[PDB]
């Protein structure tokens, strides 16, 4: 699929947000590098959540289409609503 | 099966009132007058003496 | 696994998102928490406990 | 920005109950005093039993729990004894406990009433209320020919918050504002309600007029004692207990103010 | 198999049960004049359902008198008492004609689950499950039928000073607040008796079982539990404290940890009882047979179910001490506090009238007659009788907040009501599991608390998580937490 | 850290809040033991220093 | 979803209707 | 979770709070989604063992995020029994709090900036009003308009529409309860309530706090006010009883007249109905009118202090019908939508004559639950109750089988990434979900 | 011939067709759910009928 | 199974402080006194005694949960005064009031017994 | 081995050993009860 013309919604779905926080929390729990500041954050959930609010999560969401194609949308390109 | 020691509500001793209560009833006293003579004014203690069933007396009919 | 069941009770002192779990059920059920330099201390104390 | 100057007027004093009135004090102080009479007044009661033999129709826990509820004379002994938690002895020493004993066996054909009279204590000052030299003796259990009950109990010092057996009161009739002048209650049909014993109104009236500048004063009390502590000793021990709690709290407070720096 | 019932025969317009009969029936223990002699006198007749179609009944003798408008004027039979249409569990209900019918049905189903003294000889019977109440009491508000049901002799409840009010909100949605101080004085306290049976089988010389204190050096299937409580004979002695996972019967079977394996009987989990007695005898096959009755005192706590005689069921929401509970002008704190929201929807007016008649009976020194159909007792007469003892005629009473002492603006309704404790306790229902045993056919968790089984994540739950879109949770529950 | 000598013995708690409560040690450890209180139906963990064996 | 559930696989529902990939262009601690 | 799991809210995410006793303690507002009462109900608890699942539940199934349901675009959890009866008696116009009581209530507010509001009455004594504290309970600057259960229809037309005498016409402006009495219509599970608007304007966390605040504060005030129920609330003056007895005596006389007409062939059938059906319809009409007239008379006799009225007005539990049955008259008992049938040979019971279509013979319970039912009325009432138990015990199988059939037929149908709705076969069922591509949570009723 | 309808969805499908039975089915479901005063979002009834 | 010990309501556990003072950041001159192993018996008397001090703008108490045995007391004062000082004076005032009430009760008892 | 059991009616401490038939040597009753243990069984009066 041509990345110049992505027809999916520009907002991040509640499910995409759930899986992003979950996988990123797992990564942080496995001693992965952190992108943002950690003033008083240790619980991987709170760290992944602050990273989402900061928009500094290094994950790409591969939205599969029914036809078989896919669109790779990065966490920085999507608009967080909640 | 035996008369409690204290009244569940207030805490007044009633364990020493059962035998006296029966001793008054056999003396042709009414249950109300008997409860008044024992000093049970609150309906909670009167509940304890008027609603009790001496089941232990039947348990002693069985050999030990 | 990692489930439980018991009778419920009202508790107006808890938020709508809170649940009062007894200490027995909480003691028998566990959660596999990964070790990190941020929790190595707490998890250590809990292991020795 | 200071305390009040309360007064007292006792209207009845007996060996069973005391009726007094407190004026010029806040409702909080009067209620806390009422709560202390039931939950924070130390008293002696059985808290440890060792059944050596029990052939009766009542199981052991039934007898132990019964024995705990027996009131013991604790007028001058409770101030001298100490709590087992703070005592530096072990087992059950004479400074933190009072040993009791019971040894009864029904040899005759007639039913033997095991009463509180059979509870033999090592201290003559701490004895069952009914045994104090009318009132009959408390009934522990009835025995049939051939049955036995033998144990060795220990009494301890405690208060109502730990267990109701440590409650020296048999009812605390706390009342304030008999005539509903403050309108704290709203009787939908005031004519249908009876008059309190402390009410001062004509029968043609139902309740006193509303008083906007009124405050709760003239709290009435009726402390009926179980028998362990004299009715007056409960009040004195209560005020002393609440004053000790506030003194200790003030100490911990000063320790926290100072610990700041 | 023809179900029938007795009825009083009726002449032209009068009954045949004259006063000379009641006179002879009063001296029934002296002149031996019983029901048989009453039937033989042609005064009572057994009428079946098929004969009732051809019979014209009269509910009471009042219907036989001359009225301004004659309804029937040709009666042929009369009912002894209309309350006899009720059964056993429904006859115990006071004022059942004042409650919604479903409620009376739910009570008839709860009366069978209420604790008490199921039989007088309970110390000799070694039943597998038995609940005995410490202080049973006869109901202050009773029906005249209980005298025949022997409920006075074997009651199943305690008269409680209940207050219908909202106190802190811990009694909402069919819940109740109990007095911790009352509970400390033995209010609704009970004991749970459980009997464990076992026998040694001598089926053949190949392998034979025997009761004997097991030993680590010779026994094969010995759990991590200690067997020191067991006597030499393997059986345990009375008066010993036994907890869950402990052994009470030491049985070993000879092998074909050598030449013998441990076949001991352990206690159910979460019991923590004391052995009441132990018995040893011989079964039909002449083999040794033992029964062990464990005793466990059950103190009423949060979660235990309580119910009155009107379908007002609920669990103890919280236990407040006597200092924290409300009180009247006099030191009368309510033993139980129920939420008034359970009264309007269910319309259990009998609960309110019982609570009234109990207050009158306790202050008057009698036992309230709550016979269902009795025109001689209504709410007005009970109200008038209550006003004579210095109480509000409608049962209400001024209460004082136990936390601040301030009066409560709304005069609360309070009085004695006969409540019942149900065998459905929380200790027998609490369950948890975390990596426990599994079945053999499928490597999935077991079924039941007795087997440390897991909870069932049924299809309806799968559907719910599908709606949430929670694929990871649904996967962890159906694959990683069940049978990976 | 498993004191097999203490396990199964009857002990009397000589200090702390549970003073006076006797019980059987279900599980022992170098520091704290699990005593099955005879009086109540609750197993508690108590420092071995407070415990005192009976008989 | 019933098939993937029977196989214990991530059902194509909600959080299962897409896949996540790591971004090497942003992994710059 | 709680079984049977009917809707998606029957499995919500909760935060753990460890406490001593052995019961699962729940908030009272979260008991409505589960349809759970504390009469011994049991509810399961599943603990996720992974951070992914933990975050997933924390973002998809938590209680705050599940307040509003797409089933009917309205909140499923709302205020409950005590907090709803007390909030009704708290927001009234005649509720005044002193400085001590106010400080006691404000202490139970988590969303409080610590500034005490200037009381609505500064002299002769400083007094705050219930609405003045509820204004602090309400978060943000939401705006709402509702109507109390007792709001008359002839008020929004005539004068005083904006200054209600009965304190109806709830009006919240800038997050302040300007006026109105709150009830189920303003705080319950209805659409457009203060909760629904709180979940729409404010987030879910803010609504969570709004729920907790209402429960805590109102229960702590109810601790002062108090609520009860007794015989005094079920009794009516002698005048009301006389009006009820006269109404029933007239209804029974009219039915006797209808019976005399049909017995003398002076009654004609209605178009599309049989003579018997016409007679039964007329009788049922007479009895229903008597029940409604007596019920209205009982409702008019209740005082403002009556607790039954206090339950029905706030809608916490019960309805006017229940009051009518407890005070005035229970009514006619119906079996299969019809009166008590002739179980015996042309008779309902052997105590009645043959061919007696009167009210007492066919099951008219002319007595109230307080006055006590007669033996026949009790048996007939037992019939009326048993039909409800049978239905409640039989519908569970048929409805559960229907729920299963509906799920298995639509379990794979989902909204794909191209906004269209497709099944497992990739076939298209709807080009856009609901023909508009919108979720059922954020939508709400409006007016064109 | 415009407003005359029926509750028998079989006759509707046999006389008017599949889009007509689609609408008739939605009207019947809405009538069943709204008779007791309840309400369900149209997107659910539509998803079922489709 | 889970019945908490009765002594757990009044005895302080090893290492747990009886009172903790936390400065409130929402408004100035405010503090929160978290007292452990206490109930409404002290919270109400201290609240009432604090309300009588005109230099105290706010005085309230609450129990976070009835099962817990802790209490939180909030005190707000004028800038020239201090909440710790108010809580200290309030305790001192209650002590003086109870001391006085005790002496007047002993006197009343003596007068009643002697008649 | 040394079991001073009790009889249902005759209540005699016959020393019934293992590998024997349960039978009261004094009256022949077949049902036997054990005697209360010698362990120190305490009870908190609460
Ligand atoms: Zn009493
Ligand atoms: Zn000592
Ligand atoms: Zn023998």
């Amino acid at each position: 699929q041509a990345n110049q013309k992505r027809i999916t919604t520009p907002y991040m779905t509640k499910y995409e947000r759930a899986r992003v926080l979950g996988t990123r929390a797992l990564q942080i729990a496995m001693c992965a590098p952190v992108m943002v500041e950690l003033e008083g954050e240790t619980d991987p959930l709170l760290i992944a959540m602050k990273e989402l609010k900061a928009r500094k999560i290094p994950i790409i969401i591969r939205r599969y289409l029914p036809d078989g194609s896919y669109e790779d949308w990065g966490v920085d390109e999507l608009i967080i609503s909640d | 099966m035996i008369i409690p020691v204290r009244c569940f509500t207030c805490g007044k001793i009633v364990g020493n009132k059962w035998e006296a209560y029966l001793g008054l009833l056999q003396a042709e006293y009414t249950e109300g007058d008997a409860l008044d003579a024992l000093g049970l004014k609150r309906y909670c203690c009167r509940r304890m003496l008027l609603a009790h069933v001496d089941l232990i007396e039947k348990l002693l009919n069985y050999a030990p | 696994d990692f489930s439980a069941r018991t009778v419920i009770t009202p508790d107006p002192n808890l938020s709508i998102d809170q649940v009062g779990v007894p200490r027995s059920i909480a003691a028998n059920m566990t959660f596999a928490e990964i070790v990190t330099p941020f929790n190595i201390d707490r998890l250590q104390e809990l292991v020795r406990r | 920005p200071y305390a009040n100057q309360p007064t007292v007027r006792i209207t009845e004093l007996t060996d069973e109950n005391v009726k007094f009135i407190i004026e010029n004090t806040d409702l909080a102080v009067a209620n806390s005093i009422r709560r202390v009479f039931i939950a924070e007044v130390p008293i002696i009661a059985i808290d440890w039993v060792q059944i050596d033999a029990n052939s009766s129709v009542l199981h052991d826990e039934f007898i132990a729990h019964r024995l705990g509820l027996i009131p013991l004379t604790s007028d001058d002994i409770v101030d001298k004894l100490q709590y087992s938690r703070d005592c530096t002895c072990e087992e059950f020493c004479p400074e933190c406990s009072v040993e009791f004993t019971l040894d009864v066996r029904c040899n005759e054909d007639q039913t033997r009433h095991v009463t509180s009279r059979d509870l033999i204590s090592n201290s003559p000052r701490v004895i069952p209320v009914t045994s104090r030299n009318e009132q009959d003796d408390i009934l522990i259990v009835k025995l049939r020919k051939g049955q036995e009950l033998r144990l060795r109990a220990y009494a301890k010092k405690g208060f109502g918050k730990e267990h109701a057996k440590w409650n020296p009161t048999a009812g605390v009739a706390f009342e304030y504002d008999p005539d509903n002048a403050l309108r704290h209650t709203v009787y939908p049909k005031p004519e249908e309600w009876p008059k309190s014993e402390y009410s001062e109104l004509d029968e043609d009236e139902s309740q006193a007029p509303y008083d906007p500048n009124g405050k709760p004063e003239r709290f009435y009390y009726n402390v009926e004692s179980c028998g362990s502590l004299r009715p007056e000793t409960i009040v004195l021990s209560a005020l002393s207990g609440l004053k000790k709690k506030l003194s200790d709290l003030q100490t911990q407070l000063s320790h926290e103010i100072q610990s700041d720096v | 198999g023809r179900i029938c019932r007795p009825l009083l025969i009726v002449e032209k317009q009068k009954l045949l049960l004259k006063k000379r009969h009641i006179d002879q029936l009063k001296e029934r223990e002296y002149n031996n004049y019983s029901w048989q002699d009453l039937v033989a006198s042609g005064v009572v007749e057994y009428i079946d359902t098929l004969e009732e179609e051809t019979v014209m009944l009269a509910m009471t003798p009042d219907d036989l008198q001359e009225k301004e408008v004659a309804y029937c004027s040709t009666y042929t039979h009369c009912e002894i008492h209309p309350s006899m249409i009720l059964g056993v569990c429904a006859s115990i209900i006071p004022f059942p004609d004042h409650n919604q019918s479903p409620r009376n049905t739910y009570q008839s189903a709860m009366g069978k689950q209420a604790m008490g003294v199921y039989i007088t000889n309970f110390h000799v019977r070694m039943d597998t499950l038995a609940h005995v109440l410490y202080y049973p009491q006869k109901p202050l508000v009773t029906t005249r039928s209980m005298e025949y049901l022997r409920f006075r002799e074997l009651p199943a409840g305690i008269n409680s000073i209940v207050a219908i009010a909202s106190y802190t909100g811990y009694n909402q949605e069919d819940s109740v607040i109990m007095n911790r101080s009352a509970v400390d004085r033995g209010f609704f306290r009970s004991v749970f008796y459980r009997s464990y049976k076992e026998q040694e089988s001598k089926k053949g010389f190949d392998q034979e079982e025997v009761f004997e204190k097991p030993t680590r050096e010779t026994c094969q299937g010995m759990r991590h539990a200690i067997y020191d409580k067991l006597d030499d004979d393997g059986l345990i002695a009375p008066g010993v404290r036994v907890s869950g996972d402990d052994v009470i019967i030491g049985k070993t079977v000879t092998l074909p940890r050598y030449t013998k394996r441990d076949c001991s009987t352990f206690l159910r989990t979460s019991e923590t009882g004391i052995v009441d007695q132990v018995m040893v005898t011989l079964n039909q096959e002449g083999y040794k047979f033992c029964k062990i009755r464990v005793r466990s005192v059950r103190i009423p706590q949060i979660g235990d179910k309580f119910a009155s005689r009107h379908g007002q069921k609920g669990t103890c929401g919280i236990q407040y001490r006597q200092e924290d509970m409300p009180f009247t002008c006099e030191g009368i704190t309510p033993d139980i506090i129920i939420n008034p929201h359970a009264i309007p929807s269910r319309m259990t007016i009998g609960h309110l009238i019982e609570c009234l008649q109990g207050k009158v009976s306790a202050n008057k020194g009698e036992i309230g007659d709550a016979t269902p159909f009795n025109d001689a007792v209504n709410v007005q007469k009970i109200s008038n009788l209550l006003s004579d003892y210095g109480y509000h005629l409608r049962g209400n009473e001024v209460l004082y907040n136990g936390f601040t002492g301030r009066k409560i603006t709304s005069q609360i309704f309070i009085g004695p009501t006969y409540y019942q404790r149900l065998k459905h306790m929380v200790d027998d229902k609490i369950h948890s599991r975390a990596r426990g045993p599994i079945q053999i056919l499928n490597r999935q968790p077991m079924e039941g608390r007795s087997r440390d089984g897991g909870l069932r994540f049924g299809e309806m739950e799968r559907d719910c998580q599908i709606a949430h879109g929670a694929a990871q949770f649904l996967r962890e529950r159906l694959f990683e937490a069940s049978d990976p | 850290r498993r004191d097999n000598e203490l396990i199964g013995q009857t002990v009397r708690i000589s200090q702390g809040p549970y003073k006076g409560y006797i019980g059987v040690v279900k599980d022992a450890t170098e520091s704290t033991a699990r005593v099955e209180l005879h009086s109540t139906c609750q197993t508690i963990s108590v420092d071995r220093q407070r415990l005192t064996t009976v008989g | 979803v019933s098939e993937n559930i029977m196989l214990g696989q991530l059902a194509p529902a909600g959080t299962g209707c897409f896949d996540l990939l790591l971004d090497a262009e942003k992994c710059k601690y | 979770n709680r079984q049977p799991t009917l809707h998606k809210m029957s499995m919500m995410g909760h935060r753990v709070r460890i406490l001593p006793w052995s019961t699962f303690r729940l908030n009272l507002s979260v008991t409505t989604p589960y349809n759970a009462d504390f009469d011994g109900d049991e509810m399961n608890l599943h603990l996720p063992q992974s951070l992914e699942t933990r975050a997933e539940i924390q973002e998809l199934a938590m209680v705050p995020r599940m307040i509003v349901t797409p089933q009917s675009n309205r909140p499923v959890m709302g205020i409950v029994q005590d907090t709803l009866t007390a909030v009704r008696k708290f927001t009234k116009r005649d509720v005044f709090l002193e400085r001590g009581e106010v400080m006691n209530l404000l202490m139970f507010l988590s969303t409080w900036d610590g500034k005490v509001p200037q009381p609505a009455i500064l002299k002769p004594r400083p007094l705050w009003t219930g609405k003045q504290i509820f204004s602090l309970i309400i978060p943000g600057h939401i705006n709402c308009i509702r109507t109390h259960s007792t709001h008359p229809d002839d008020e929004d037309s005539g004068p005083y529409k904006h200054i209600s005498p009965g304190d109806t016409k709830v009006v919240v402006e800038n997050g302040e309860l300007i006026m109105g009495i709150l009830c189920k219509k303003s705080l319950g599970t209805s659409a457009g309530s203060l909760v629904h608007i709180s979940y729409l304007e404010m987030g879910h966390d803010i609504t969570r706090l709004f729920y907790s605040n209402i429960q805590t504060v109102i229960n702590n005030w109810l601790l002062i006010e108090g609520h009860t129920i007794g015989i005094g609330d079920s009794i009516a003056d002698s005048k009301t009883y006389q009006d009820i007895q006269n109404t029933i005596k007239k209804a029974k006389q009219d039915v006797i007249e209808v019976i005399e007409k049909a017995h003398n062939n002076e009654l004609e059938p209605t178009p599309g109905n049989t003579l018997r059906q016409t007679f039964e319809n007329q009788v049922n009409r007479i009895l229903n009118d008597a029940r409604d007239k007596t019920g209205s008379s009982a409702q008019k006799s209740l005082s403002e202090y009556n607790n039954f009225k206090s339950m029905v007005v706030s809608g916490a539990k019960g309805s006017k019908i229940n009051i009518s049955q407890v005070i005035a008259v229970v009514g006619q008992q119906n079996v299969e939508g019809k009166r008590i049938p002739f179980g015996f040979k042309h008779r309902t019971l052997p105590h009645f004559i043959k061919d007696d279509y009167g009210p007492e013979s066919r099951g008219f319970v002319e007595n109230s639950y307080l006055a006590g039912l007669t033996p026949t009325e009790f048996f007939f009432h037992a019939m009326g109750g048993r039909e409800g138990l049978i239905d409640t015990a039989v519908k569970t199988a048929e409805t559960g089988y229907i729920q299963r059939r509906l799920i298995k037929s639509m379990e794979s149908v989902m909204v794909k990434y191209d906004a269209t709705v497709r099944n497992s076969i990739n076939q298209v069922v709807q080009l856009r979900y609901g023909e508009d591509g919108l979720a059922g949570e954020s939508v709400e009723f409006q007016n064109l | 011939p415009v407003r005359t309808t029926s509750n028998d969805i079989v006759e509707i499908f046999t006389v008017l067709g599949i889009e007509a039975v689609r609408k008739a089915l939605e009207r019947e479901l809405y009538h069943v759910i709204s008779f007791d005063g309840s309400y369900v979002n149209y997107r659910h009834l539509a998803l079922l009928c489709d | 199974m889970n019945a908490p010990p009765a002594f757990e309501s009044f005895l302080l556990f090893e290492g747990e402080k009886k009172i903790t003072i936390n400065k409130d950041t929402k408004v100035p001159n405010a503090c929160l006194f978290t007292i452990n192993k206490e109930d409404h018996t002290l919270g109400n008397i201290i609240k009432s005694q604090l309300l009588k001090d005109p230099q105290v703008l706010f005085a309230g108490y609450k129990v976070p949960h009835p099962l817990e045995h802790k209490i939180i007391i909030r005190v707000q004062t004028t800038p020239d005064y201090s909440p710790q000082e108010a809580f200290t004076n309030a305790i001192t005032d209650l002590i003086s009031e109870l001391s006085l009430l005790e002496e007047r009760f002993r006197v009343a008892i003596k007068d009643k017994q002697e008649g | 081995q040394p079991m001073i059991y009790i009889c249902g009616e005759c209540h005699t401490e016959n020393e019934i050993k293992s590998r024997d038939p349960i039978r009261c040597r004094e009256c022949g009753y077949r049902i036997m009860y054990k005697k209360r243990t010698k362990r120190l069984v305490v009870f908190d009066a609460r």
